[PDB]
């Protein structure tokens, strides 16, 4: 929120810096479960884990992404059998 | 202003792709629309 | 007096210049060897250096002191941060 | 362009055709009325459509 509060001044490429390497690993981790269907997560920044299906849970970014994200993870995991 | 033009839209273009290919992979092999 | 001078003008009062908010830089001028020809030489040049601290305070107080903690327009705000950005480059 | 506005606690002479209104005390004198009206127009079609 730093980011879209302020973008007229000369922290803003300081701040945008930060954050773009911030989020590197964020994107990295996403980067798996989308193009392998691997879940990685040793730090509980995630509500989401690995009944008939139902062990998937769900007990940042926009919102606009993130369920297309949720299902796009259990469909490989689907692909994967 | 920070959004995400250049970043989802690779990824958003490439969920519909799972979900169709998974579709048509149910649709004729296992064919669900014959039961 | 001619290092003291460059010492109050660029904003650090110095132990001529008594720091005051209703006389701002002001000297002595209680000697026992003062001449009456620097007096109005140093009234001239006090006030300038008096509002170059308004200023720096004012730009310093104003523009770069929060992260987002009703707000006002004319005390925070854009606007009143451009004012300051543009002020310093003056 | 998109009808994004950033400014918190601040306005830019604009405040769905609803929550966004030009009023004549905000905008500048040296700014008209005229090109205030495309500047809206322009914003609430990009944001509708």
């Amino acid at each position: 929120q730093e980011a879209l509060h302020n973008c007229s001044n000369e922290h803003y490429p300081v701040l945008l810096s930060l954050l773009k390497t911030s989020c590197e690993p964020y994107t990295r981790f996403i980067h798996d479960w989308v193009y392998s269907g691997v879940f990685r997560d040793a730090y509980g920044e995630f509500m989401i884990q690995v009944k008939l299906y139902w062990t998937h849970g769900y007990v940042v970014f926009l919102k606009h992404i993130a369920h297309d994200i949720y299902v796009c993870g259990k469909t490989i995991n689907l692909l994967k059998l | 202003v920070l959004m995400k033009r250049s970043i989802t839209a690779p990824l958003a273009a490439h969920i519909s792709l799972v979900n169709k290919a998974a579709v048509d992979y149910f649709f004729v092999e296992l064919h669900l629309e014959a039961h | 007096m001619i290092h003291e001078l460059l010492l109050a003008l660029s904003g650090y009062p110095g132990s001529i210049f008594t720091w005051n908010k209703r006389s701002g830089l002001q000297v002595s001028q209680d000697f026992p060897f003062l001449h009456p020809s620097e007096t109005s030489v140093l009234n001239r040049l006090c006030r300038l250096g008096t509002d170059y601290i308004r200023f720096t305070e004012f730009i310093e107080q104003y523009t770069g002191h929060v992260q987002q903690q009703q707000g006002q327009g004319g005390l925070h705000g854009i606007y009143l941060r451009a004012f300051c950005t543009g002020l310093d480059s003056v | 362009l998109h009808g994004l506005l950033l400014d918190q606690h601040e306005e830019f002479f604009i405040k769905s055709l609803k929550q966004f209104s030009l009023r004549v005390e905000i905008l500048p004198s040296y700014i008209p009325v005229r090109v205030a009206e495309k500047i809206l127009f322009v914003g609430e079609s990009v944001q509708m459509f």
